[PDB]
RNA sequence: AUAGGAUAGCGCAUUCGGUCGAAUUCUUCUCUGCGGGAUUCCUUUGUAAUUGCACAAGGUGAAAUUUUGGGCAACAGCAGGUCUGUGAUGCUCCUCAAUGUUCUGGGCGACACGCGCACUACAAUGUCAGUGAGAACAAGAAAAACGACGUCGAACCUACUUGAUCAAAAGAGUGGGGAAACCCCGGAAUCACAUAGACCCACUUGGGACCGAGGAUUGCAAUUAUUGGUCGCGCAACGAGGAAUGUCUCGUAGGCGCAGCUCAUCAAACUGUGCCGAUUACGUCCCU
C-alpha cells in the first residue's frame, strides 16, 4: 500500500478563486475545470497558465497529477487565479515532500520572474459613491 | 442517534446573539447532551438608501441607513423536555429563538 | 504625512517615564508592555505610541530629552 | 453653418465581385511571386473584392501554390514557397 | 529543463539591444511569452519604463471607446503584426519594434513668455513614440481595406528605417523642424 | 466562389420595376425590392431553390420570372401568414404581401382611410405630426 | 548630429505649469574630446530625473538660471 | 506523430478535446446518418428572438443538436431554461441600450425532442434531461475519434 | 482533416454534480462574533539636524503611508430650499352650486423654436450567423379580510414539463423556496474561437429614426400607439462634429452587462454590484 502524496492551495486574483489539488500520480496531467491545458483558449491565456509550468521546468511537475478549479471573477482573472494555484501547489508540494535547497530555487525562480505567481494581487473593485456613476467619476456639471 | 433538535437564533444585535449561543451552548453543555456546533449563518445587510433632503434642493446628496442581521444555528441531540429545560432561562431583548425537529 | 499628534507624544512621554526600566529599543516587545500598561481603545494609538517611545529611547541613549524627567 | 465639419469626399473604389479570366490568371501567376500576401494586398493589386480575393488566396493555400504563416478567424497571412 | 520565454512562442528576445545611446534604461528587453502582464506599472513615476515593450504596444493599441480593455484582442493584433513585419524585413521583428520606438520621437520640442526649444526626456521619447505609431496606424485603418495589423506592420517598419512614409517619423520631423527655428 | 464572371452578367436587375445591383449578393439584392427585407428575402430565396452565395447578377431570366412570382404570392409557395406584412387587410379582410409600389399605394391608401373617417391617427397624419404617442416637444426639430 | 548628456542634477521645475525641469547635463565623449567632462545647463520637456541621458544636438545654448 | 497518444494515456472522453470540433463531427454523423427528426419550422424560423436575422449555416439544426447534447453531458439535469441561458445572446433593441435575452425555449424543446427520439437523451428522475448510456458511449467514442482525427 | 501550423505530460491511463451508489476521513476553498497584523518599524557615504519635528529612496511584508474607500464633522452666517412629507406650525383665505371630499371626462405628454442632462450611432480594433469558457451585489407570498374544515391556503419569486404531429410572444400543468436551503454548480455581457462561415469601404449586411399590418399580454379602462413578439418601412439624419465645454491619477478612466429601486403594466433615470482594463502625471500657481 504505497503512500498518498497529496497537497492543496488556492489562487486568488480580483474574485475569481481557483483550487489546486496535486497529488502523485502516473504520469504528469494538469487540467482547469477538467480542461487540458492544450484545450484552453485563447493562447494568450494558456501562455499566461503555462507560465506556472516553463519559468521552472516540466522535470519538476513531473508524475504530478494537478486539478484546478475555479469559480468566481472573469477568464482573465481566472487564468492568473489558475496559474497561481499550480505555482503555489508545486511550492507546497515541494515544502511537504522534498527538502530545503529544493522549494527555495523553485520559489526563487518563480519570484524573479513573476511576484504574482505565488504572492496575491490585492486590487479590488472599489465602490460606487452616491453622487458618482462610479468610483471617481462625477456627474457631469453645467453653469448654463 | 435520537432525535435532532435545531435552535435557530436571530438578532439585530450582534452582542445580544453571541450572548444568548454562549448561554445556549454553556447549558447544553451541563446537561451532556451531544450538540453539533454553533454554525454562523452569513450576515444579511438590509439597505435603504434615501435622499437626505425632504424637498429636492441643492447638491443631491444621499443617506444610506444599513441594518445588520445575525444568525446561529446549534443543533442538539436530546428529547424535546431536555431541550425545553436548556432552553428555559432569561434570554436578552430582542433576540428570537426557534425550536424545529429535524427529519 | 506621518506626524505624531499630542495625544501620541503626551502618552509615550507619560509611558517612558514611567516604565523606562522595562522599555527597549524594539518597538514589537515596547509595544507588547504598552499593551499592559496602558487602557486605550485604539489598537492604532497604541502602535503609534510604541513607535514614539522606541523613538524616544533611542534618543534617550544619546543623551537628555526635552519633557522627559527620570527621577 | 449647420454642417461645421468639412466631410471631406473621396474617389470610389470599383472592386470587382467576381473574377475574370485575365485577373484570376494573375492571381494564379503573379501572386505566388510575392513575399508578403494578403487578401486587403491582393484586392488592391487585382481591383477585386476582399471576398473573392481571400477566396482565391485559399484556393492557392490549398494548391500548395503559397504558404499560410499567421491565420486567425479574421486574418489570414500567407507567403511564397521556399525557393 | 526551463528556457527562455519567446513572444508567441516564436521570436527569440536573445541580442535585443537599442541603438540609440539614450532610451537604453526606457526601453525594457525582458523577456515574456506574451504581451499581458497583470502589473501595476503605474504605482511609482518611473515603473511604466520596465514594462515590457511590446506590452507598452500592446497598451497604446486600446484607445477610444470601442478599443479600450481590449487587451487580448490588442495582443492577437501584435502577433499578426509581428508575422507581417518579419515577412516585410526578413529581421526579428522584435528588433524592428525596437529600433521603431527608438526613432520614433523627436529629441528637441518646443515650450512656453515665447516659445523656446527644449530637449525631451528619454522616458517621454518613448512614450511618444509608442503614442504617435499606435495613432498613425490606427487613423490609417479607419476606413480603408488595409487591415489594422496590416497598417500597424507598414508604420512600425516605415518608422525603423526613418522612412518619411511613416506617421510617428513625420510628426517627429516637424516638431524638430519647429524646434530648431525656435532655438 | 472561383467562379469566372458569366457573359450575361449585368450590374443592375430589372425585379418588380426596380432598378436591383447585381453586385449584391442574391439574398441582400432582393432586399433592395420595396416590401422584402433580408429575411423575406432568405426565404425567398429558399422556396426558389437558388444558393444564396451567387450574386445577383447572375440570375438568369426563369429565375427572375420564379423570384417575382414568389413575391407576388408567397402564400402558394407555403410561407406562413405571420410572415408576410399585410395579413387580415382591413378593407378586404385578405392576407397578401405587398411589394414594390403596392406598399406605398396602400399606405396612400391607409392614411387617406383614416383621414375619411377624422380618426385622431388621421388628424394627426394630416398635420404631419408624430402619430404613435412620442412627445414631439424637443424633438424632431427640422 | 546629436550629442549625448547625462543629467547629474536636477535643479527643479521651472516656467509657469511646472511642466519644463531644468537639469545640469554631463556630455559624454572620450577621453581627449573638446568636451570631455563638460556641464551646461539644459531645459527638459517631460518626465525627467537623476542619471537620465538626452540627445542634445545643438550643445552651445546654455539655459538661463531660474 | 501529432495524434501520437502522449503516453501512458489510452482513449479519449469528452472535455478533453476541442468543443467545437466535437460539436461539427457530432452534427456531421447526425446528417450523414440521417435519422434526426429535423423539424420543417426550422428553415422558416430564427434560433431566438434577440437574433434579428435566421441562421446562416443550413446544418445550424444539426449543430444546434450537437451543442445540446454536449451541453446535457456537462450539465445532467438541466431543463429548457437552463439550455435557453446558454444559447442566449445580447439584443439589439434601437436607440435603448442593449440587454441580454435568453434564448426561445421552443427549438430547444426540438432538439431535446430528436435526441430522445434517437435513444441519447432520456427524462432524467426529478425533472430535467439527461443522456442515457447509448449518449454517454456516443459522445465518448466520437471524443476519441476526434483525437485520432477521424472527423469522418 | 478539405490545406491541419504552433502549444506541458514520457508502483499505478483517464472520465462520470443523474451513478437523484455505499462507507470513511477531513477543513485547503466558503460562512463569522471576537481577536491578530503597519508603525516611519528597519537600513542609508541619503535631505535636514548641529537640537528637534520630519522627509526621500530602498527593505520587510497581504498591505509602506491619513493602508484603501466611505461615514461623522466645529464656530459663525444665507431673508438659499421646503407651508407639494407629517395630527409640525402663527397670521391670513375659502367653507354646503366650497379653495373641504368624492365620481365622470380631459390635462399634466399638447409644438414654427432655444437650452441642460442622457441613450444610439456614424462601422472592418466592424456588422451578422454560429460555438466556447465564464461574475458579483441583490430581491422574492397577506390581514380583527375571505374560503376550508384555531390551524392551513391563494396573492410573491422561480425551476421542470407541456404546448410541440411544427414561428415568436403566449397559454397551461407539476414541484420548490420565508431565502447560504428553491432559483443555483446563479451558463450576464464585454471577451474568446485554426468558425479553414458570410459580408469588403459602400449611407453598404454601418445606423435603426419614422411609419403600416397581424397577433399576444398587464389593467376596471390601452384611443393620444401601456408594453413584448412577427413581417414590412430603412431612399431619417448621421462618414467623427465650429466657437466653446464636463469629469478624471489605480483595479482608476473608459467600456460591458446585472440587481435593487420607482413598479398592476413601463428604465435611455438613480442607488449599488461585479466583469474587461489602459494612456498620462506624480508637477505647478499660468488660468479658476
Ligand atoms: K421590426
Ligand atoms: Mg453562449
Ligand atoms: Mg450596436
Ligand atoms: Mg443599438
Ligand atoms: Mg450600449
Ligand atoms: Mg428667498
Ligand atoms: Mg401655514
Ligand atoms: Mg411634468
Ligand atoms: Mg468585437
Ligand atoms: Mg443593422
Ligand atoms: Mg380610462
Ligand atoms: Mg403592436
Ligand atoms: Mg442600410
Ligand atoms: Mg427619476
Ligand atoms: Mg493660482
Ligand atoms: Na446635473
Ligand atoms: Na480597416
Ligand atoms: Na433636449
Ligand atoms: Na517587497
Amino acid at each position: 500500500s504505497y503512500a498518498l502524496k497529496q497537497v492543496q492551495t488556492f489562487g486568488k486574483k480580483k474574485t475569481a478563486i481557483a483550487v489546486a489539488t496535486v497529488t502523485k500520480a502516473a504520469q504528469c496531467n494538469i487540467k482547469v475545470n477538467g480542461v487540458p491545458l492544450q484545450q484552453i483558449l485563447p493562447d494568450t491565456l494558456r501562455a499566461k497558465i503555462m507560465e506556472a509550468i516553463t519559468v521552472v521546468g516540466s522535470k519538476y511537475y513531473s508524475r504530478l497529477r494537478i486539478d484546478v478549479a475555479v469559480h468566481g471573477g472573469g477568464q482573465v482573472s481566472q487564468a492568473y487565479a489558475a496559474r497561481q494555484a499550480i505555482a503555489k501547489g508545486l511550492i507546497a508540494f515541494f515544502q511537504k515532500y522534498h527538502n530545503e535547497v529544493e522549494k527555495a530555487a523553485l520559489k526563487d525562480k518563480f519570484l524573479a520572474y513573476d511576484k504574482f505567481l505565488l504572492i496575491a494581487d490585492p486590487r479590488r473593485c472599489e465602490p460606487k459613491k452616491w453622487g458618482r456613476h462610479s468610483a471617481r467619476t462625477r456627474f457631469t456639471k453645467s453653469y448654463r | 442517534e435520537g432525535q435532532t433538535v435545531r435552535l435557530t437564533i436571530t438578532s439585530r444585535n450582534a452582542k445580544a446573539v453571541e450572548s444568548v449561543t454562549s448561554q445556549l451552548l454553556t447549558r447544553a453543555r451541563d446537561e451532556k447532551v451531544t450538540i453539533h456546533g454553533p454554525v454562523r449563518l452569513p450576515t444579511r445587510t438590509l439597505k435603504i438608501t434615501t435622499r437626505k433632503t425632504p424637498c429636492g434642493n441643492g447638491t443631491n446628496t444621499w443617506d444610506t441607513f444599513e441594518l445588520k442581521i445575525y444568525k446561529r444555528i446549534i443543533d442538539l441531540h436530546a428529547p424535546t423536555e431536555q431541550v425545553k429545560k436548556i432552553t428555559s432561562f432569561t434570554m436578552e431583548s430582542g433576540v428570537d429563538v426557534s425550536i424545529t425537529i429535524l427529519d | 504625512g506621518k506626524i505624531r499628534t499630542k495625544t501620541v507624544k503626551r502618552a509615550s512621554r507619560q509611558v517612558v517615564e514611567k516604565y523606562y526600566s522595562k522599555l527597549n529599543f524594539d518597538f514589537y516587545q515596547n509595544k507588547r508592555v504598552i499593551m499592559d500598561v496602558t487602557i486605550a481603545e485604539s489598537k492604532k494609538l497604541k502602535n503609534k505610541i510604541a513607535g514614539y517611545t522606541t523613538h524616544i529611547m533611542k534618543r534617550l541613549a544619546r543623551g537628555p530629552v526635552r519633557g522627559i524627567s527620570l527621577k | 453653418t449647420k454642417k461645421w465639419s468639412k466631410g471631406q469626399s473621396r474617389e470610389a473604389l470599383q472592386n470587382a465581385v467576381m473574377f475574370d479570366k485575365e485577373t484570376y490568371d494573375k492571381l494564379r501567376s503573379e501572386v505566388p511571386k510575392y513575399k508578403l500576401i494578403t487578401p486587403s494586398i491582393i484586392s488592391d493589386r487585382l481591383k477585386i473584392a476582399v471576398s473573392i480575393a481571400a477566396a482565391g488566396l485559399k484556393q492557392l493555400c490549398r494548391e500548395k501554390l503559397i504558404r499560410l504563416v499567421s491565420c486567425s478567424s479574421k486574418t489570414r497571412v500567407y507567403t511564397r514557397i521556399v525557393q | 529543463s526551463s528556457k527562455t520565454p519567446k513572444l508567441f512562442n516564436k521570436w527569440s528576445f536573445e541580442g535585443l539591444e537599442t541603438s540609440e545611446l539614450a532610451l537604453r534604461d526606457h526601453i525594457s528587453t525582458t523577456a515574456a511569452y506574451v504581451p499581458h502582464t497583470s502589473g501595476r506599472w503605474q504605482k511609482r513615476r518611473f515603473y511604466k519604463a520596465r514594462m515590457p515593450i511590446v506590452e507598452r504596444l500592446a497598451n497604446g493599441l486600446m484607445f477610444k471607446g470601442r478599443g479600450n480593455g481590449r487587451k487580448l484582442q490588442a495582443a492577437r493584433l501584435l502577433k499578426h503584426t509581428l508575422e507581417i513585419i518579419h515577412l516585410l524585413t526578413d529581421e526579428n521583428p522584435l528588433q524592428v519594434v525596437v529600433d521603431a520606438v527608438s526613432k520614433g520621437a523627436p529629441r528637441e520640442d518646443s515650450t512656453r513668455v515665447r516659445r523656446q526649444a527644449v530637449d525631451v526626456s528619454p522616458m517621454r521619447r518613448v512614450n511618444e513614440a509608442i503614442y504617435q505609431m499606435c495613432k498613425g496606424a490606427r487613423e490609417a485603418a479607419f476606413r480603408n481595406l488595409k487591415s489594422m495589423p496590416e497598417c500597424l506592420a507598414d508604420e512600425i517598419v516605415n518608422a525603423s528605417k526613418g522612412s518619411s512614409n511613416s506617421y510617428a517619423i513625420k510628426k517627429k520631423d516637424e516638431v524638430e523642424r519647429v524646434a530648431k527655428a525656435n532655438r | 466562389s472561383l467562379t469566372l464572371i458569366p457573359d450575361h452578367f449585368q450590374h443592375i436587375v430589372r425585379l418588380l420595376n426596380t432598378n436591383v445591383e447585381g453586385k449584391r449578393k442574391v439574398p441582400f439584392a432582393l432586399r433592395m425590392v420595396k416590401g422584402v427585407g433580408i429575411r423575406f428575402a432568405y426565404l425567398v430565396c429558399k422556396k426558389a431553390g437558388i444558393d444564396v452565395e451567387r450574386r445577383a447578377g447572375t440570375l438568369t431570366a426563369e429565375e427572375l420570372e420564379k423570384i417575382a412570382e414568389i413575391i407576388a404570392d408567397p402564400a402558394k409557395f407555403k410561407i406562413p401568414d405571420w410572415f408576410l406584412n399585410r395579413q387580415r387587410d382591413p378593407k378586404t379582410g385578405k392576407t397578401e404581401h405587398l411589394s414594390s409600389s403596392m406598399v406605398d399605394t396602400r399606405l396612400r391608401d391607409d392614411l387617406e382611410r383614416l383621414k375619411k373617417m377624422r380618426a385622431h391617427r388621421g388628424v394627426r397624419h394630416a398635420y404631419g405630426l408624430r402619430v404613435r404617442g412620442q412627445h414631439t416637444c424637443t424633438s424632431g426639430r427640422h | 548630429q546629436a550629442q549625448v548628456g547625462l543629467i547629474i542634477k536636477v535643479l527643479g521645475r521651472t516656467g509657469s505649469r511646472g511642466n519644463v525641469t531644468q537639469v545640469r547635463v554631463r556630455l559624454m565623449a572620450e577621453a581627449g574630446s573638446p568636451d570631455y567632462n563638460r556641464t551646461i545647463v539644459r531645459n527638459v520637456k517631460g518626465p525627467c530625473k537623476e542619471n537620465d541621458m538626452l540627445s542634445l544636438m545643438e550643445t552651445e545654448r546654455e539655459a538661463r538660471r531660474l | 506523430n501529432k495524434i501520437h497518444r502522449i503516453g501512458k494515456r489510452k482513449g479519449a472522453t469528452l472535455k478533453d478535446v476541442s468543443a467545437w470540433r466535437w460539436i461539427k463531427t457530432a452534427a456531421r454523423h447526425f446528417k450523414q446518418e440521417g435519422k434526426i427528426f429535423v423539424p420543417n419550422c426550422t428553415e422558416i424560423m430564427k434560433s431566438s428572438h434577440g437574433r434579428e436575422r435566421a441562421p446562416q449555416n443550413p446544418d445550424w439544426y444539426y449543430i444546434r443538436c450537437a451543442a445540446v447534447l454536449r451541453a446535457i453531458y456537462l450539465r445532467p439535469g438541466v431543463g429548457y431554461g437552463g439550455l435557453s441561458k446558454r444559447f442566449g445572446n445580447k439584443k439589439n433593441y434601437g436607440s435603448r441600450p442593449e440587454h441580454t435575452v435568453t434564448s426561445s425555449t421552443g427549438p430547444l424543446h426540438w432538439a431535446c425532442k430528436s435526441l430522445t427520439k434517437l435513444g441519447l437523451v432520456e427524462p432524467g428522475a426529478q425533472s430535467g434531461q439527461r443522456l442515457t448510456r447509448k449518449g454517454h458511449k456516443f459522445a465518448d467514442s466520437l471524443a476519441f475519434q476526434v483525437q485520432i482525427r477521424k472527423f469522418g
